[PDB]
């Protein structure tokens, strides 16, 4: 379908593809959620080894505890986003049930009844 | 490993210590390599498939001939995938239930 | 036939208590460097060879060291790459089917 | 309605015992002994099923929580060493 | 370019009468008699020379999942769902010896062409290598995460392989009491394995895709694709065609050296009224490749021959 473009807007998604789809939309929402940075100054930190994909040194000094906290912020953001699934949405109606399994059997029974 | 050898049990006694090589009368590997079995089987199936061959008492009855000329309706040799009745379980259940 | 003859000889010999043989004849005269020590002065002459013979046979008592413990498995295996062409997902219709 | 409501009251009263959370993190190393008993229960739960995903995930969360680095890296290293395919679990440990 | 004029393959004869689905199939080296393992728990023996049968073998506790014909001795290696793999002596009209050490049901079996040994694919995931004539075993083959679907071995360089349900085709080097390599090419569990008469490349197949690997050194061959279904079996013949049997009933003939198959065969072998999804569980090429024994879950063994026609289309 659609390959790529330059824009940001609302969409639908939230569909069956799940893992791959939630990871693509999560990486796109994370990349679009974090704008550019001071890398111009890292453009002073830039010199001669930049290009030539296959790397001579893949480690070096990393950055600092700065990039450690800035790396820990999207982890807590992904934890808060992962903490959002559904709500309680309860009430007293119809008959009773037993723990979780009877509620799951009620949801699956409602899914099988409507077809 | 160099371990786990302590005690034996039954069925583990020495058995068939001498194997049996293929005799020239039964199967010879060179004769199978030089075998004509393509044409030998073509000729065998050619022969087997070639030849296959093989009065007031009667008037006083209120009825007449009812079942007549019905024989082959029940297949003599029939292999049915369904094991519920078919030919087998029909007579099997007929003899075991009455 | 040589590998299966040695392995089949050891396993088939141990699995068949024919009591093997008498002992062996490994006079086993060993001339070698003692772990290439190069210690102070000299602990012997040249490589300090030693006489190495076999061991006394087994008496009528089968038990020597009994273990019969349980340590099943426990090593892992090195993982390989996937080495497979990634396919296409089921989207809404094939996954919801 | 009295049958379903009676099943709701009897089912509500069918819960077995409340929790007894007393003496939480007290007597110094006694809390480490309680963590040894909890880690032993997690080791037995992971021991019942070698294919268990859930129990391994809970051992990873409680591990990383109370086991700091070493033992937590031993839980993620043991579960990771026992898992070749199903790389999503390797992404959970990662 | 689809060269070497792939000839069309057609039917020969139809056979039925078995009490259960046919799990395995085998033939004598001299084409004298045939045998098939079946779901009925009794080992089937069918002499197909005239279209006849051979003998009815009994004493298997469960359905026989595999069988083999020893070239040196008249002993047919037996493997079944009963986890008991017993080579049978037929000289006395009774068995040879019962092998031991299988922890679960044996999904497959094989015989080494030179040395005397018994190979088995055991649903415990354990592929049993056995020094045999002595009543001995040889070595246990492990490392497959799931059960071993197939087993293959040869007297050449340590080509040994066991098709595993774990989606990684196993490769064992037996000589050292060791293994060979792990094959990750198959994306799903490989239920099919074959050895081509070219002997250069080991053949394998899976429902996702068929994996042909050029051996000994860890090299590959080609990825056979275009047949999407559960792959029951793969058999390579001497003419360059390899029939692929499926659980859905679609047998796809294979042109190989052309890079792609020689046919897509969709046919209904369905027995009387019980049919369901039952396909062809196994198949075997003849010695002269003049017919193909078809073993299906419908308990119908149908040989396949050709009408000697020109044809030879392309795509």
């Amino acid at each position: 379908a659609a390959a790529q473009l330059r824009q940001y807007h609302r969409l639908t998604k939230q569909i069956k593809p799940d893992m791959e789809t939630y990871e693509r939309l999560r990486e796109k929402h994370g990349e679009e959620f974090f704008p550019t940075s001071n890398s111009l100054l890292h453009g002073t930190h830039v010199p001669s080894t930049e290009e030539i994909d296959r790397m001579v040194i893949d480690l070096e000094k990393q950055i600092e505890k700065r990039d450690k906290y800035s790396r820990r912020r999207p982890y807590n953001d992904d934890a808060d986003i992962d903490y959002i699934n559904e709500r309680n949405a309860k009430f007293n109606k119809k008959a009773e049930r037993f723990y979780g399994k009877y509620t799951a059997e009620i949801k699956q029974n409602l899914e099988r009844g409507t077809a | 490993l160099s371990q786990l050898s302590k005690q034996y049990s039954s069925r583990d006694l020495p058995s068939h210590t001498k194997i049996k090589y293929r005799q020239t009368t039964q199967d010879a590997p060179e004769e199978v390599r030089n075998r004509d079995f393509r044409r030998e089987l073509e000729e065998r199936e050619r022969a087997a498939a070639r030849e296959k061959n093989r009065r007031r008492w009667d008037d006083d009855v209120v009825f007449k001939n009812c079942a007549k000329g019905v024989d082959d309706q029940k297949k003599d040799k029939r292999f049915v995938n369904d094991t519920l009745r078919s030919e087998f379980h029909k007579k099997f259940m007929e003899k075991y239930i009455k | 036939r040589v590998a299966l003859e040695k392995s089949v000889s050891q396993k088939v010999a141990a699995a068949m208590p024919v009591r093997a043989a008498d002992k062996l004849a490994p006079a086993q005269y060993i001339r070698y460097t003692p772990s290439q020590q190069g210690v102070a002065f000299n602990s012997g002459a040249k490589q300090r060879v030693i006489r190495m013979v076999e061991m006394q046979k087994d008496p009528m008592e089968p038990p020597r060291f009994k273990i019969n413990k349980k340590i099943p498995r426990g090593p892992p295996s090195p993982p390989a790459p996937v080495m497979h062409s990634p396919s296409r997902k089921m989207t809404v219709k094939e996954q919801q089917e | 309605t009295a049958e379903q409501l009676l099943r709701e009251a009897k089912e509500r009263e069918l819960e077995l015992l409340p929790p007894p959370p007393q003496q939480k993190i007290t007597d110094e190393e006694e809390l480490n002994d309680y963590k040894l008993r909890k880690r032993k229960t997690f080791e037995d739960n992971i021991r019942k099923n070698r294919t268990v995903i859930s129990n391994w995930i809970k051992y990873a969360q409680w591990e990383e929580s109370l086991k700091e680095i070493q033992r937590a890296r031993s839980i993620y290293e043991r579960a990771l060493d026992v898992d070749y395919r199903n790389i999503t679990l390797w992404l959970k440990y990662a | 370019p689809k060269p070497q004029w792939h000839p069309p393959w057609k039917l020969y004869r139809v056979i039925s009468g078995h009490l259960g689905w046919v799990r395995c199939i085998a033939v004598e080296p001299g084409n004298q008699w045939f045998v098939t393992g079946s779901a009925d728990r009794t080992i089937k023996i069918w002499d197909l020379a005239s279209g006849k049968l051979k003998l009815s073998l009994t004493g298997h506790i469960s359905t026989v999942r595999g069988v083999i014909v020893s070239t040196r001795s008249p002993y047919l290696f037996s493997c079944g769902e009963d986890k008991q793999v017993k080579c049978w002596d037929l000289e006395y009209n009774k068995v040879i010896r019962h092998y031991h050490g299988h922890l679960s049901a044996v999904y497959g079996l094989d015989l080494h062409p030179t040395i005397d040994v018994l190979v088995t694919c055991s649903r415990d995931s354990t592929a049993r290598i056995w020094d045999v004539r002595t009543k001995a075993s040889v070595h246990t083959l492990s490392g497959h995460t799931n059960a071993v679907a197939t087993v293959r071995c040869q007297a050449a360089e340590p080509q040994i392989i066991t098709g595993s349900h774990d989606t990684t085709i196993r490769l064992w080097d037996l000589v050292a009491g060791k293994t060979r390599v792990t094959l990750t090419n198959h994306k799903k569990s490989v239920r099919a394995v074959v050895l081509h008469p070219r002997h250069y490349t080991f053949a394998s197949g899976s429902p996702d895709n068929i994996k042909q690997w050029k051996f000994p050194d860890g090299s590959f061959i080609q990825n056979l694709s275009g047949h999407n279904a559960i792959i029951n079996t793969l058999t390579v013949n001497s003419d360059g065609v390899l029939v692929s049997g499926a659980d859905n009933g679609t047998m796809h003939l294979w042109d190989w050296r052309t890079g792609y198959n020689f046919q897509r065969v969709h046919a209904a072998a369905v027995q009387p009224g019980s049919l369901d999804e039952s396909g062809i569980f196994a198949c075997a090429f003849d010695q002269s490749e003049s017919r193909l024994l078809t073993a299906e879950a419908d308990k119908t063994i149908k040989v396949y021959r050709e009408d000697d026609d020109t044809a030879t289309e392309e795509t």
